[PDB]
């Protein structure tokens, strides 16, 4: 499951979290198994304008 | 004190029942001894604990 | 106030809408310890202190 979020919102992609994208964008179950992968993409997903 | 043998059995059984009822009032290290308070105060990841 | 002289305000005799606290994105950290954040609208409190 691939998406782009902010840098402070990467803690909300987790079981049992309270947050905004956890509730209304992307929710993980409490019995989730797997790995969450995050890396900075300021060179690709950002523009000066 | 003539009938102490029967009264001993009655008192032991009533005291065991009273102890078993009294043990519900203990939280056993949890935040509360009431299950409804935990289920109404906490999210399921920590309410599970 | 500063942290050595931190200001304590009593909160009493009010109905509190915590959903405007949960839904605001202005707080970097919103972490509750003895209570769930989403259950705050369903409970009654006293001795509230900020």
């Amino acid at each position: 499951d691939s998406f782009v979020i902010r840098g402070d919102e990467v803690r909300q992609i987790a079981p049992g979290q309270t947050g905004n994208i956890a509730d209304y964008n992307y929710k993980l179950p409490d019995d989730f198994t797997g790995c969450v992968i995050a890396w900075n993409s300021n060179n690709l997903d950002s523009k000066v304008g | 004190s003539a009938l102490g043998k029967l009264q001993d059995v009655v008192n032991q059984n009533a005291q065991a029942l009273n102890t078993l009822v009294k043990q519900l009032s203990s939280n056993f290290g949890a935040i509360s001894s009431v299950l409804n308070d935990i289920l109404s105060r906490l999210d399921p990841p920590e309410a599970e604990v | 106030a500063s942290v050595y002289a931190w200001n304590r305000k009593r909160i009493s005799n009010c109905v509190a809408d915590y959903s405007v606290l949960y839904n605001s994105a202005s707080f970097s950290t919103f972490k509750c310890y003895g209570v769930s954040p989403t259950k705050l609208n369903d409970l009654c409190f006293t001795n509230v202190y900020a």
